[PDB]
RNA sequence: GGUUGGCCUCGGAUAGCCGGUCCCCGCCGGGGGUCCGGUGCGGAGUGCCCUUCGUCCUGGGAAACGGGGCGCGGCCGGAA
RNA sequence: AGAACUGGCGCUGCGGGAUGAACCGAACGCCGGGUUAAGGCGCCCGAUGCCGACGCUCAUCAGACCCCAGAAAAGGUGUU
RNA sequence: CCGAGUGUUACAGCCCCCCCGGCAGCAGCACUCGCCGAAUCCCGGGGCCGAGGGAGCGAGACCCGUCGCCGCGCUCUCCC
């Protein structure tokens, strides 16, 4: 294989033409003009009797539904979600303290790590200053602060991704007891290997806010709209 | 009926001339550019390098 | 809460043209010391058109029909009643908010009062034209109160003035309690960053 | 603890002068009064928190006697400065000066 | 139904405001020189509570009024 | 009262003229978004809450928007 | 005498206007020239509303038409 061999400016025009792509390529030189297994036997196992037997294998239907939908008419490529694209604000980058707003948490102020392979984006204040753990959080739901610090080093961990936040429950009734599914009246420890990650990225924060002298108040405390409080006649 | 003129495809579909008017155009206003910092800094920094 | 405007300097129409927007938006207005309102036109004209506004009267009896209230407060209220609509549920409870006082209560006088730069005879009229007080085309028409209102306000600016020198009293220390040179950093942060 | 959201009135339906679209109310937050610094406001989330007698709550708590309607806004309105709204019901006309909810979802700064 | 409160001069507009020795008001303030500031910074486009997450170990600045309140008791203060 | 050329009400709602047969816009399936027409934008009442432009104008009977709803001659060292 | 202000006649001893030979490097620009603009023009980002509706000329197709026209990229040769 190759890489592209024409640079993009616009979303899908490149840069040179077709006659001095055929060069760039040297095409002239690579013109060419030269040039089912369904199953097979099982063993017989058996006397009187001969034969291994069909080939056959994903047979018919036993039954068939009495009505069945068209088929769909294939419309474009419409990719499914674990294939789009990742987008965040311009002004969103590793260091930018967050401002929470529809969480549990509601306005604690955090420190915004790393936007994952899912378009939210792992963020934590740290354990110490505020009570937010390494909660997932939504782009749309948070509003940047223009105060920033450097984590350009911070070296965030590799196996905390989407996968290591999902939430989980099985089914065994489906019948009528008397239990609201016999296992919701329980805590959940998976904590006591989340505690291990985030003092492997906790620890390395704290220092790297001490640089500043006011900041761990800053963090401790929540935001509020009051009374002279009035958003667009404020500069986050 | 796809908007000619606010997508391409349906431009290129109708006019093929229409995406290489498009990349000669681009490139004369992207090499303007150039031309308009460089010689933008060639007396921004020329009178700044006088006194 | 509640706003809380002062009457003297204002209009009567271009004030109860503001005053019966921000009424039927659900807050509380309360206009005080109504009294002294200027009104446009020489006295003269001002008062005709309230004479002869006295002599609109239904004829076969005048018990029923139009109650012309005479205080400078219930002037200023008919004029509000004017321009709400006042006919449906939306504008009956357009008059449960406000509350204009003839002079000024003892629930308001412990208030701050407001002004409202829209409605003013300083910024509204060419300083050349007259201009008539509801105070004197009310008394010289009906309100026979006029004196027992002036003379409570000069209670109220008794208790003002010895008010106002007791809140400089109190306001020239803390220029001059400012002064000790002990706290010196809490103005670095501030001379920077609007004191 | 503390208000994360704008003040805003509901001001009136979308009228002409005789008759009224119920379809998109139309607002007056607190703190705009003109056309060209209301851009921050489109987009925003919208609720109406109003009283009744029941209790059909949403989160982890027990359900209480509030209920809600959500919605969006939609554009802006006038020169000076207010805001229509397109909510997900129409406003029950009961809800006339009483305010609304402006959030801060849909924040872009 | 609501998501913090401003406890108050008078008024002037071809001007008003602050700070001020002296003489006139029963030992404080009405009356004039004198000194400030003025698109009002002694600025309700402001102001103070304040966004106080709780709590501990533990240091520095600030702090001699302690502060919640069934208090206990006295007083005089405010009639539109 | 009676005719000529065209249009309309009559059969026709809708936005406007405060209300209105005929006037100015515009002619109608049921609706979501967008934009305008004649019109308007202090408050009734959606919209000037624009730091609108330049003038005229004091009326002890001001004036205020086609048809359309109360006026002339003559006169004023009012004033431009 | 300094300093301010009146009334002067007076042509440079603040200045301006019209000429005759010149350069810088000029932007319809230091938001007055805001002109009229675009085959002489394209790029990016918000906001709202909606998502209506058995296409395989090919492999005798087989869980199951990412397919038609269109604009594309890479390989079926190499160096770096």
């Amino acid at each position: 294989p190759h890489c592209s061999r024409n640079p993009v400016l616009v979303r899908g025009i490149g840069r040179y033409s077709r006659s001095a792509m055929y060069s760039r390529k040297a095409m002239y030189k690579r013109k060419y003009s030269a040039a089912v297994l369904a199953t097979v036997t099982k063993p017989v196992g058996g006397d009187k009797n001969g034969g291994t037997r069909v080939v056959k294998l994903r047979k018919m239907p036993r039954y068939y539904p009495t009505e069945d939908v068209p088929r769909k008419l294939l419309s474009h490529g419409k990719k499914p979600f674990s294939q789009h694209v990742r987008k965040l604000r311009a002004s969103i980058t590793p260091g930018t303290i967050l401002i929470i707003l529809t969480g549990r948490h509601r306005g604690k102020r955090v420190v915004f790590l790393k936007q994952l392979a899912s378009g939210l984006l792992l963020v934590t204040g740290p354990l110490v200053l505020n009570r937010v753990p390494l909660r997932r959080t939504h782009q749309k739901f948070v509003i940047a602060t223009s105060t920033k610090i450097d984590i350009s080093n911070v070296k965030i961990p590799k196996h905390l991704t989407d996968a290591y936040f999902k939430k989980k429950k099985l089914r065994k009734p489906r019948h009528q007891e008397g239990e609201i599914f016999d296992t919701e009246k329980e805590k959940y420890e998976i904590t006591e290997q989340r505690k291990i990650d985030q003092k492997a990225v906790d620890s390395q924060i704290l220092p790297k806010i001490k640089a500043i002298p006011q900041l761990q108040g800053y963090l401790r405390s929540v935001f509020a709209l009051t009374n002279g409080i009035y958003p667009h006649k404020l500069v986050f | 009926k796809k908007n000619p003129l606010k997508n391409l495809r349906i431009m290129l579909k109708l006019n093929p001339y229409a995406k290489t008017m498009r990349r000669n155009t681009i490139l004369r206003q992207a090499r303007n550019h150039k031309l308009r910092v460089d010689k933008a800094a060639a007396a921004a920094a020329a009178l700044q390098a006088k006194s | 809460q509640v706003l809380v405007l002062d009457g003297r300097g204002h209009l009567l129409g271009r004030l109860a043209a503001i005053v019966a927007k921000q009424v039927l938006l659900g807050r509380k207005v309360v206009v005080v010391r109504c009294e002294g309102i200027n009104i446009s036109g020489n006295f003269y004209r001002n008062k005709l058109k309230y004479l002869a506004f006295l002599r609109k009267r239904m004829n076969t009896n005048p018990s029923r029909g139009p109650y012309h209230f005479r205080a400078p407060s219930r002037i200023f209220w008919r004029t509000v009643r004017g321009m709400l609509p006042h006919k449906t549920k939306r504008g009956q409870a357009a008059l449960d908010r406000l509350k204009v006082f003839d002079g000024i209560p003892p629930p308001y006088d412990k208030k701050k009062r407001m002004v409202v730069p829209a409605a003013l005879k300083v910024v509204r009229l060419k300083p050349t034209r007259k201009f008539a007080y509801l105070g004197r085309l009310a008394h010289e028409v009906g309100w026979k109160y006029q004196a027992v209102t002036a003379t409570l306000e000069e209670k109220r600016k008794e208790k003002a003035k010895i008010h106002y020198r007791k809140k400089k009293q109190l306001m020239r220390l803390r220029k001059q309690a400012e002064k000790n040179v002990e706290k010196k950093i809490d103005k670095y942060t501030e001379v920077l960053k609007t004191h | 603890s503390g208000r994360l959201w704008s003040k805003a009135i509901f001001a009136g339906y979308k009228r002409g002068l005789r008759n009224q679209r119920e379809h998109t109310a139309l607002l007056k937050i607190e703190g705009v009064y003109a056309r060209d610094e209301t851009e921050f406001y489109l987009g925003k989330r919208c609720a109406y928190v109003y009283k009744a007698k029941n209790n059909t709550v949403t989160p982890g708590g027990k359900p209480n006697k509030t209920r809600v309607i959500w919605g969006k806004v939609t554009r802006a309105h006038g020169n000076s400065g207010m805001v229509r709204a397109k909510f997900r019901s129409n406003l029950p006309a009961k809800a006339i000066g009483h305010r609304i909810r402006v959030m801060l979802y849909p924040s872009r700064i």
